[PDB]
This record gives C-alpha cells, structure tokens and sequence, in this order.
C-alpha cells in the first residue's frame, strides 16, 4: 500500500 | 544549530539541498527555518514535509531490511543494529512532532495549513507505530488516529473533495487503517468514498488542478486494487 | 567512536549496513575495524572500499549539482552551500587517506593488498583533485599520480593482465589521465593496452574469473567509445 | 567516463 509522495514526479 | 543564518538563506539552501538530493541537510535547514518562529507559506510547508519524509523514508526502508534479517535469524549484532536504526528513526519523528507542537499547529488558522500539519502529525505517529512494541504502542496508534481524524473533520468542512491535501490526507489515513489499525474494511471504505467524491467534483477543475487531483486518485485506486 | 565494539561485530554490522544501504554507518563500522590495528582480509578490504566509495560518491554527485548551479549564477548562499559540501567531501577523503597511511599501506606486503590500497590512495586524491583550485591543486594531482603509478608498477610485475584489481586500477588511472591530468591520449593508450593484454589472457581463466575480467574490460571499452 | 564500481551488480 502506497502513501502520498511529497512532489509531483 | 542554524540560529545565526537568515530565514531566507535557510529556505534557499533547503531548495538547493533538495536539488542535490541532500535530504538530511534539507531537513536541518527547514528545522532552522521553523525555529525562526514565523508561520510557513505553502511552499515552505512542502519543503519541510519533503525533507523529513525523505529522511524518515530512508530510515524506514533500512529498519525493514534489518527487521526482516532479525526475524529470519530468530549473536546480538542484528538486533543491536536494528535498535540503533530504530532509535534514530524515533528521534527524527520526535523532532518533527516537536516542531509541529512548538508551535506550527497552534499558529495554523487557515484550513490549508492546519490540515497539512495535522496530516504530518498523523504520519509521524504512524511511523512511530510501525516500530512500536512496548507499553505505549496502543497510545501511539491513538495519537496518529486522533491527528488524522481532526484533519479529516476540518478537511470535509473546509475543502472541496478534489483538494490535493484532502486527498493525500485520506490516502494516508486509509493506509493507517490498513497497515497499523488492523481495519482493512475501514481502509477500503475510506479510499472508495474519497475516490468517488473526488470523481464527482473533477468537472469544476482547471487542467492543472485536474492533473493534481487525478494523480492522487490513481494512488487511491492502486491501493484499492492491492486490497481487493 | 567504535573502540568498545569487537572487530568481528564491526565487520558483521558493516555487512548489515550495506544490505540496508546505510553507507555512512558502513563506513564508520569499517573505520572502527581498521582502527583495531589488524590487517584486513580481501573481503574486509572490499567492505572498506565499498563503504567509502558510496559515501564520497554521493558527496561528489551533490557537489557537481551545486557547482553547476553556482557557475550558472556567475547572494552568497549557493557558494556557501557548495563550500559546505566540499569541506565535508574533503574530510571524508582525508579520513580514508589517513587510514591508508596509518597503517594499512605500510603493513601490506602481498601484491593484492598493496595494489588495492594504493589504488584507493590514488582514487581519494583524485576526488580531492576534482574540487581543488588552490595553491596545492598541482600537488594533489601529483599525489594521485604517484599512488596510481606505484600500484601500476607492482601490478604489472605481480599480477596477470586479467586480474580484476589490476584491471580496475588501470581503468581508474585512465580516468585520472582523461579527467584530471588533461592527458586524453595517455588515457586512451592505457585503456587500449590494458584491454588488449587482458583479451590475450582470457583463455587461462575459469568461467567465473572470465565473467569478472570481461565485466571490467567492457567498462574500458565503454570509456574508449566515449573518448574516441 | 566511468570509473570502477565496488560490487558486481
Ligand atoms: C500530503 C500531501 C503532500 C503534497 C501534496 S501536493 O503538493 O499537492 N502533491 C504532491 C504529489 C502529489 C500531489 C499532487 C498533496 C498531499
Ligand atoms: C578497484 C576494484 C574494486 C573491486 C574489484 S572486484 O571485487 O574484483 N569487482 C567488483 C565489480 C567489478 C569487479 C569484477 C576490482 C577492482
Ligand atoms: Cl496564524
Ligand atoms: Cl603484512
Ligand atoms: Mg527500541
Ligand atoms: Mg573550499
């Protein structure tokens, strides 16, 4: 399960 | 440690450290900027969160490698070194939590800032819960839950269902339900309701806002696909 | 810092740190192991080199990002932060050089160990030369050259032309000629002669030794393709 | 120009 990344990739 | 450097110089150096993939430095510059005592702008809040998420993310990945080796082994070295990484991780989480408590949350009045900081508070207690086993593991889980719940209550009152902070909060709270709280049905229900309510509000968005909201909705869908 | 930990425990923890991609910890464990004062086995020498190459490699990548930003800009912040990363990089190189000088090289009598440590000495002076601009940049370049040359002289007398240490030494010395010493023709000549002499000795090798030697020969070829 | 890596990949 993935949580949110901090930046648009 | 950063008390003699100007706030604006700390912010500029945090941006350079991100470009150089020096996330420990980035976190130290942003800690110094928070400790100047002024509120953070939206971009500065993102710099603070990116820095610490990268530092703790590397610690978590290392802790998981070591914990797996330790579980397979069951001398003292693997446990000792897992404990060392664990203590370092806990220290970083305690540092971030301390910044939020002194005094970012109490000064955050707008919904966008208050929800962002309470989401961070939930996330860093969740990282503490991932390694907890002692007399306070239940209490750490409740602290994460309480922070995420307050953030959710404000977000549902004050932000549209496509707002990226609202979406990322719901994503991370659903991960908390699935991975920490042993509540997979609550995780699935939250991810589905969040996705559906965002879908119904996409028509209101510009092209750039649409791209941001649909990116997070895809993460919700990816989890639902893994969980169902 | 590691004086109270057993040598064998430092070695075991360096191996765990590599698995966890904790290269700063790995380097500190291997520094502690060297400082026990005993000679290093082949595998321990690789642990020491891997740890420091990863630490300095990340510093070099960050220094290059910052140096590029600084050159494009030409306030004090970009230069100040490039200088901070540069000083940290120099400190790591000085630490490794100090371990080699106190006392790994002087105790290394077998060709495999002595060549390996002199290659390391050349490499860390080369990393110092990459950032040098002052009164001693010429002197740092000569120190790298001298270490690589002594290693080359021993390797040509004592090791077959397919030996992986001999090949990696020649590869890195050729990079020194191309990138540091402004001697691209010497770089190309060394890479070509090394490749050709290894090719002619491949018939003597087992399948596993063949795989190791041909892997490095491909790196020599990749550089020759870029340089010609 | 690439220098030598420390481990077989
Ligand atoms: C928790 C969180 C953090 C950042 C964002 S964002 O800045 O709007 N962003 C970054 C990548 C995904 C999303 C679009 C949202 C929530
Ligand atoms: C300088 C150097 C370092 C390591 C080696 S190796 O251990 O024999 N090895 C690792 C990858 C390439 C090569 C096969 C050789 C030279
Ligand atoms: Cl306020
Ligand atoms: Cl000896
Ligand atoms: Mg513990
Ligand atoms: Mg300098």
């Amino acid at each position: 399960a993935g949580s949110i990344p901090g930046r648009r990739s | 440690a950063m008390g003699s450097m100007e706030r604006a110089s700390l912010i500029q150096k945090a941006k350079l450290a991100e470009q150089a993939e020096r996330y420990e430095d980035m976190a130290a510059f942003m800690k110094g900027a928070v400790e100047k005592g002024e509120e953070l702008s939206c971009e500065e809040r993102n710099l603070l969160s990116v820095a610490y998420k990268n530092v703790v993310g590397g610690q978590r990945a290392a802790w998981r490698v070591l914990s797996s080796i330790e579980q397979k082994s069951n001398g003292p070295e693997v446990r000792e070194y897992r404990e060392k990484v664990e203590t370092e991780l806990q220290g970083v989480c305690d540092t971030v939590l301390g910044l939020l408590d002194s005094h970012l949350i109490k000064e955050a009045g707008d919904a966008e800032s208050r929800v962002f900081y309470l989401k961070m508070k939930g996330d860093y207690y969740r990282y503490l819960a991932e390694v907890a086993t002692g007399d306070d593991k239940k209490r750490i889980i409740d602290s994460a839950r309480s922070a995420y719940q307050e953030a959710m209550d404000i977000s549902k009152k004050e932000m549209p269902p496509t707002n990226p902070i609202r979406l990322g909060l719901a994503l991370n709270f659903s991960v908390f339900h699935y991975e920490i709280a042993n509540s997979p049905e609550e995780a699935i229900s939250l991810a589905k309701t969040t996705f559906d309510e965002a879908m119904a509000d996409l028509h209101t968005l510009s092209e750039d806002s649409y791209k941001d909201s649909t990116l997070i909705m895809q993460l919700l869908r990816d989890n639902l696909t893994l969980w169902t």
